[PDB]
């Protein structure tokens, strides 16, 4: 609960007062093939 | 006549930190006939002048009213 109510005040009461390629192409197919990535 | 116009102060103070509806307003507005010193003159008209407008208006101050923890309610009344 008092986490939720730091979380609220981070917004209201900012002020005081807080209410206390090629290749690429090419190993991309042997992978495929291979079927492993 | 300077003790009760003494005692016009000390009426005029307290009424004025007296708040009533219908308030030394009336009063006021009937007192236009010396409600403060006339013993010696000059500091009794100005007087008189100074005290026929009671004299301003600012409000300020956070949690001044009735039950302080309604206080902070009254604050979180303020983003909407």
């Amino acid at each position: 609960a008092y986490n939720c109510a730091i979380s609220v005040i981070c917004c209201v009461f900012n002020e005081l007062k807080f209410y206390q390629s090629t290749l690429s192409e090419e190993m991309s197919q042997f992978d495929f093939s291979t079927g492993v990535q | 006549e300077q003790r009760f116009n003494n005692f016009l102060k000390a009426l005029q103070e307290k009424v004025e930190i007296k708040q009533l509806n219908h308030f030394w307003e009336i009063v006021v507005q009937d007192g236009i006939t010396l409600i403060t010193k006339e013993e010696a003159s000059g500091s009794s008209v100005t007087a008189e002048e100074a005290k026929k407008f009671l004299a301003k208006d600012k409000p300020s101050g956070d949690t001044a009213a009735v039950f302080e923890e309604g206080g902070d309610v009254d604050d979180l009344l303020d983003m909407i």
